[PDB]
């Protein structure tokens, strides 16, 4: 079943038939020779992604699906941190209610309701066949059946190998195969020695057997609206992103915009960054958490616009404990991340990185 | 008790300043002073910072990166004093130098040394 | 067997082995029981000191507390907190004094009140247990002022501010009783009752005088706040008992630690807590070893257990060290702590057979005061 | 040597505890920090408070009366310390007392112990 | 023969017996001469701290300061005055810290001068000499921070105030060469010149990359401001030389301190302040013992001395101690001041013999520092 | 000579020639019945004396002539600390200097000249043989010389047995002659453990072969004006009793107000106390003490009068260091420092022992 499940789920990835004028599949924003991550340029750059309508865009910068099966799902710890889920604001319990959310989205694949969706699995024979072989006769007849199961392909398909492959530079260094660049080890040092450890390790403590670079907490790191992003979404200036609190169920005031720890693995190859994709540049990522610890003015200076960072979009809830680490990365040291970071690109993904 | 010996570590008791965790370690074990081998004493505060050291595991064979966390906020506990170096670095080199009083982060600004923890957070390389 | 060490690097060996995570927390110390014993260090005249807090029954440090020059320690027999009468000045040792008073979490260790006493009132002396003394609901700290006159000051632990300075006649030490109320040790021979209110002239009463001028009652009386017992040795290991448990001084039959000819072999109490007293049990513990009249602050080897009834010996423990103070946790089958100022090490023993059960070395650097909660 | 043996004074080395007029000294000896048998160190203060014992001298046969001081404003030294207690009586008669820190009247309010001074005030009658 | 104590009971015995009388008082420390020494005593991290002064002729303790939290000991070399940059909190080790700098009166040991550094920027560690240090006019004294960034302090002791900040690359140490102009040591293998104007950016010039990455230079570099020598060993005995006397960093030849058999048989440089250096003799003092690569901060018992120019082994003292730190008198016929941190002892040798002449005992806790004053 | 002239002394100390009314002798205002003191009545009681014109009164009390040939010569020590002396403010180098004054003080005994004297020395065959004896034929007729030989017979009279016997109880215990009591011994415990040893012992560390109980030092306690005896004395209300400043050649103005530290041997029956006779009672000048040391309010107020001890007369100069102990005299120590101090009596005063 899962071998095969994941073969129709290949199928319906790349298929733009699940969108109203089959113009997208989520290949179009998820483009496997982009970290699945969107080449396309809308009105506010690669910072939000443009609807199956050509029009409408986003307000959040579109993941690399690589490595979000690892991803447990939503859940509170015993500390009262949540953890896992899926989006920037862990709306998602997992991959299978994620895939959904997009072929409904109006600002996104735009189908009119679930009935739409098994309308166009009916037009292919292809699926008729592989669909019936997995969830047997009649499953696309019913558009909560095919909906779900055609959810459930898609998750099935990104947790295959192809997404998490673990042939990065990292994992070979790890396993013994090959060595750091003295940077690059310097970098990881740095990485596991200063407060990145503290967000982006799936651990406190102890070795961690397939590592994403992420603990899958939330937190607010204080960023500011993409101004140009936010324009395009066309959700007005008055809105604001609360992140983790705009999830269903979360109404605790404290995770206000709080967005998920993203894995850093392929970082290096999925600009722009953060939740909003306000930062171009790599560098300018690592940079920004420097307003917490440098009494120098630079580090008020968001680099790419040469002025002032802006205030957070939502000012309560820091992460201050972790970010006041009284220590401020040097470039020395800010090199020796965006090298380490580098680490963490996959095999086939190595050639985007110059 | 020859200290200038070749530092041969074992994995049956943390007290002892031989533990293999305590490679590089500067000052009192926390497991000492009512803090254990992972965690700092009550009343202390926990430092974000750490300094580095691979540490040889006799049990499995395998180094591991121990990140050292110092418990602060205390008079030093006077309990279980240890000074190793393995691989300690100078100070120019910080992060695997440990004559450095790492507390930084910690809660109330404290600064002032108890005692340090021994954490793996990988496997080293 | 196995000691407190091994286990724990056995259980860290596991924990890695199976893969197990864990996130690197500030403990809680253990929840305050009976075994529990506080071992305060005076650290021969420091200017700042050290107070362990021991499991005794482990043998293991679960936290400790920093304290100023010749602090004064105190523990609320509940448990609910302790607190201490510390000294810090601007500069070390030099410079503006800060007398003040800090009562803790128990568990957290965390300074739960930071109460300013001004002009810095406090009597900075080799510690007396009973030279601050919490009054029996441990809402009120009484500490002793000899300087310059004997006083005694009232702290309001409750309200978190120092009350007032109550003028005493020539006496010393301080035994609450009532909230209100505690006794001293006159120069007369006499011990005084002092009442004190919010203000006025406190109701200050006399006994009689209760020992010639020329037998020596020493520094370090057992006081069972919880019992009304004032066990106060002299010298020569003759012992007065006052019960203070009416709220007024009723003198006991005076007992001899020792017997009469090994006070001819010149036997004599000596040491710092000498004496130590068990409130379920009725027993006078007595550091006593053969010494010359006037070396009564050297460590003593054995203790002398006696039935404080009776007077009659039950044991004479040999401790096979040298022992400065005693103390006992008042739990039944309870621990006879022996604490080595020179040995920095604190001694836990059966106080039935005497037998060492464990040890908690490395305990300062002259440790002298051992304290524990009344709790049972 | 025996800290339980009669005390037997000697008239030969004041930084030795064993000193005839440190028959009833507490704390440690001013020689050994700056000071000498009847001065105070410098930096500390003294004490205008005393305390007095009755010492055999055993160079004249004759008992001399020691009325103590204290240098006060410092740590303590933590050289040559010292506890006798010839003629040493309880707190309630504080001038043969030595537990107490005896720093009253010391210039600047000076009340931390640094160390005691043995000075003669007369002979034993 | 006749220790100091002896002959002070002899003075005494005479004074008494000729009847006489002399007034009690605060004795002055004698005239600072090139034989006083101090030693620091870091006290393994203990939040007070002491140092003694010590005179190195007579063996004897000739007075104390008091210090906070891994103070920094500066000996003014003309002996006019010293100082410390310390830390203390307001309680104990814990609350507000103040860190401040102290000046002292070199003979009354008052302080003259006590000025407050703000927003607690003192970087603070096992006490490095030249991680806090004065200007050759000894008017300016800098400190280094480490947190939030490598940066100095700059303060005013003749105006008795703080001035400001000097931000600065990933460098540490600080060796002033001018009343505006210090230097430091970097991560990517070069020394930082750093001149200080009124205000402003420092002219912050780098020099050459003057050894590897995987060379390793010790906490504890030996530097005459007076010669402008800084000496820099290596984990492995190899010392790099840097004169700075010309205003900017000439490196001298690599000079070896072990030679190639030794260094295979496992001799290597270990200890504390594991190099002392000679000003007028110009003589490397280095602690040397057999140990392996990763022991590079634990005692040593020999000690051996290098012609800095040439870089000939002039002599190899076996101590007959555990010495952790080593440093000379500027005099001539010096004392090499051998500093046991595990006997808290200063074993005071002739530098020219290595024989052990006389030892001042009790030195503190865990004394590590010892610094001389540069006076002839 | 030496037993001889003490003997003229003897004659002149007694002799009323020497005034000029001839009615006042050395043994008037000092009388060997009471310590060397004044016993008599005065418009300030027995705070200051009356001289021979029954008229004018001193503005300083009547110290002992006991034990006065045991202070040094006024002089000063390295510490930079003025000792010995004799009068209240040391004016006076020595007995032989401070002899002559009483004569010529119109105050006192008021002869207008050293002339006076002399005539008056003439007159009695007694002296003319005695003088002529000691210091040889024409001795009297010169009076720089008459007087100056009289003036030191008077000296030699007071060194002898007599002035200074040392046969107090502290002195026979001191021998082992007899025991204190114990009030006593624990009055000598607390004056040798507290502030008084610092003033009241003839050294400040050792023993004393003839001690006096004073450092013959100049101390400013702080003691304000007596009223009643400075109007007596006439010198008005804006006058201020300097004391060793007073003396000619101090100019040191540290020195205002500073008093030599008196003997406290007799004082139980030398009252009333201090340079100016304030205090009647020997507890009250003990009392007086506890202002410096004292939170308590009763510290500050003068039992005797009910009221606070007043100004110090001269404000500056005080003692503190000294008498700022931070420790207060209970009434059990004052009671044993009374006890210890009258038995600094001389035997043949124990049974003026009063009060
Ligand atoms: C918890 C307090 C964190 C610490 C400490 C650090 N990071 Fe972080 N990071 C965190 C969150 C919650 C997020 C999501 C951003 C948002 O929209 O709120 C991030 C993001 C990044 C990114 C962006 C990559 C992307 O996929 O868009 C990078 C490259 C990154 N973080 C790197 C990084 C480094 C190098 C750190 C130590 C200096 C670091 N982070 C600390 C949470 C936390
Ligand atoms: C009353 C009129 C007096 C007569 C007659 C004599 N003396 Fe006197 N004397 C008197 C007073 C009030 C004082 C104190 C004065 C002062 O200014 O301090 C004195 C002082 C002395 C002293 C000094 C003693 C001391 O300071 O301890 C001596 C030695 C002394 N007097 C001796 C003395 C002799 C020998 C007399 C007859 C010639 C004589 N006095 C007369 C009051 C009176
Ligand atoms: C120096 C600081 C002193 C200390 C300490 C004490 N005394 Fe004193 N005393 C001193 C002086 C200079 C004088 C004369 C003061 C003056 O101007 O009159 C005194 C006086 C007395 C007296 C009166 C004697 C007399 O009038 O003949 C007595 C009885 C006395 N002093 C006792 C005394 C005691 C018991 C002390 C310790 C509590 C004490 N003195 C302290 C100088 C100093
Ligand atoms: C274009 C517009 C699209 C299309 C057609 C799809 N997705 Fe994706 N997606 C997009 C954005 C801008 C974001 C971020 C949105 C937010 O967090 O609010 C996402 C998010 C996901 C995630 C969550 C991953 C993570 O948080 O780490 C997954 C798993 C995901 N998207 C998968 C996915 C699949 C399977 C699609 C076709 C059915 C699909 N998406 C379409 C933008 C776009
Ligand atoms: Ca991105
Ligand atoms: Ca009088
Ligand atoms: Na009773």
């Amino acid at each position: 079943a899962d071998d095969a499940l994941a073969a129709l789920g290949a199928q319906l990835f790349v298929d733009p038939a699940l969108s109203r004028n089959a113009t997208q599949s989520c290949a179009t924003c998820h483009d496997p020779a982009r970290a699945f991550t969107d080449p396309r340029e809308g009105k506010a750059g690669l910072a939000v992604s443009v609807g199956d309508d050509g029009q409408s865009h986003g307000d959040r910068n579109t993941p690399t699906l690589g490595y979000a099966a690892l991803v447990p799902a939503f859940h509170r710890d015993a500390n009262g941190k949540y953890k896992g889920g899926q989006f920037w604001d862990g709306r998602a319990d997992d991959l299978k209610q994620n895939a959904g959310q997009p072929m409904l989205n109006p600002v996104e694949m735009a189908m009119p309701d679930r009935a739409a969706v098994a309308a166009r699995l009916r037009d292919d024979p292809a699926y008729r066949t592989g669909f019936e072989a997995l969830f047997g006769k009649g499953v696309l007849d019913d558009p909560e059946r095919a909906f779900d199961a055609a959810a459930e392909a898609l998750a099935a398909y990104q947790a295959t190998g192809e997404f998490s492959p673990f042939d990065s530079k990292y994992d070979r260094v790890m396993r013994g195969e090959e060595k750091f660049t003295p940077l690059e080890e310097f970098g990881y040092t740095v990485f596991i020695t200063w407060n990145c450890r503290l967000c982006h390790m799936q651990r406190k403590q102890g070795v961690a057997e397939r590592e994403t670079f992420t603990n899958f907490e939330y937190h607010n790191i204080g960023l500011p609206v993409n101004e140009t992003a936010r324009e395009a979404s066309g959700l007005g200036a008055d809105h604001v992103d609360h992140g983790l609190l705009a999830r269903p169920g979360i109404e605790d005031p404290a995770q206000s915009g709080r967005f998920k720890v993203p894995s850093l693995r392929n970082v290096a190859v999925t600009g722009p960054y953060m939740h909003n994709g306000v930062f171009t540049d790599l560098r300018t990522a690592i940079l920004f958490y420097n307003k917490y610890t440098s009494r120098r003015p630079e580090a008020k200076i968001n680099p790419e616009t040469g002025a002032p960072w802006g205030e957070p979009e939502v000012a309560r809830n820091l992460s201050l404990a972790e970010l006041q680490s009284g220590l401020m990365l040097d470039d020395g040291r800010v090199d020796a991340l965006v090298a380490f970071l580098e680490t963490l690109t996959d095999r086939r993904y190595e050639p985007l990185l110059e | 008790t020859d200290p200038r010996a070749k530092w041969v570590p074992q994995d049956n008791d943390i007290q002892a300043c031989d533990y293999w965790r305590h490679c590089s370690i500067d000052g009192n074990i926390c497991d000492c002073s009512g803090g254990s081998l992972t965690n700092c004493p009550p009343g202390t505060k926990l430092a974000t910072a750490s300094w580095v050291a691979s540490c040889y595991n006799p049990t499995d064979g395998q180094s591991y990166l121990i990140a050292y966390r110092d418990c602060c906020g205390y008079n030093v506990s006077g309990r279980c004093p240890c000074l190793n170096t393995e691989g300690e670095l100078p100070v120019y080199r910080p992060e695997f130098a440990n004559d450095i009083i790492w507390c930084f982060g910690a809660e109330d600004d404290a600064m002032t040394y108890h005692c340090t923890i021994s954490p793996i957070v990988g496997k080293a390389s | 067997q196995e000691t407190q060490g091994q286990a724990a690097a056995r259980a860290a060996a596991a924990d890695l082995a199976a893969g197990q995570d864990d996130e690197p927390r500030i403990l809680e110390a253990p929840a305050p029981d009976a075994r529990r014993v506080y071992v305060n260090d005076p650290a021969h005249f420091a200017a700042v000191t050290q107070q362990f807090v021991i499991d005794g029954e482990a043998g293991r440090v679960i936290g400790m507390i920093d304290g100023g020059f010749l602090p004064n320690p105190v523990v609320a027999d509940d448990g609910s907190f302790i607190a201490h009468a510390s000294t810090v000045f601007s500069r070390i040792a030099r410079g503006e004094r800060t007398d003040y008073v800090e009562v803790f979490d128990p568990v957290t260790l965390l300074p739960t009140a930071d109460i300013e006493l001004p002009d810095a009132p406090r009597f900075l002396v080799g510690t007396y247990p009973w030279m601050t003394s919490l009054t029996p609901d441990g809402k009120t700290l009484l500490f002793y002022q000899f300087s310059p006159a004997p006083a005694v000051g009232v702290v309001d632990l409750e309200g978190k501010a120092f009350k007032r300075m109550l003028d005493v006649p020539d006496c010393y030490h301080i035994f609450p009783t009532a909230p209100d109320t505690f006794f001293m040790h006159c120069r007369d021979g006499s011990l005084a009752k002092v009442a004190f209110g919010t203000e006025g002239t406190p109701e200050i009463t006399h006994t009689e005088v209760f020992h010639p001028e020329d037998e020596f009652l020493i520094n370090h009386p057992a006081y069972s706040q919880k019992a009304g017992r004032l066990v106060w040795p002299t010298y020569t290991g003759k012992i007065h008992q006052i019960d203070l448990s009416s709220g007024d001084a009723k003198f006991l039959p005076a007992v001899e630690a020792l017997t009469e000819a090994e006070r001819a072999d010149g036997w004599r109490p000596g040491g710092w807590q000498q004496v130590a007293y068990h409130r379920a049990l009725d027993r006078i513990y007595l550091l006593v070893d053969q010494r010359d009249e006037w070396r009564h602050k050297t460590a003593s080897r054995f203790v002398v257990v006696l039935d404080a009834k009776t007077g009659e010996r039950l044991a004479k423990f040999e401790m096979g060290h040298e022992i400065d103070s005693i103390n006992v946790s008042q739990d039944e089958k309870p621990l006879l702590y022996a604490l080595s100022t020179g040995d920095k090490t604190l001694y836990i023993h059966d106080a039935e057979s005497g037998e060492e059960l464990r040890s908690v070395n490395q305990l300062g650097h002259g440790p002298q005061v051992i304290t524990t909660a009344d709790m049972g």
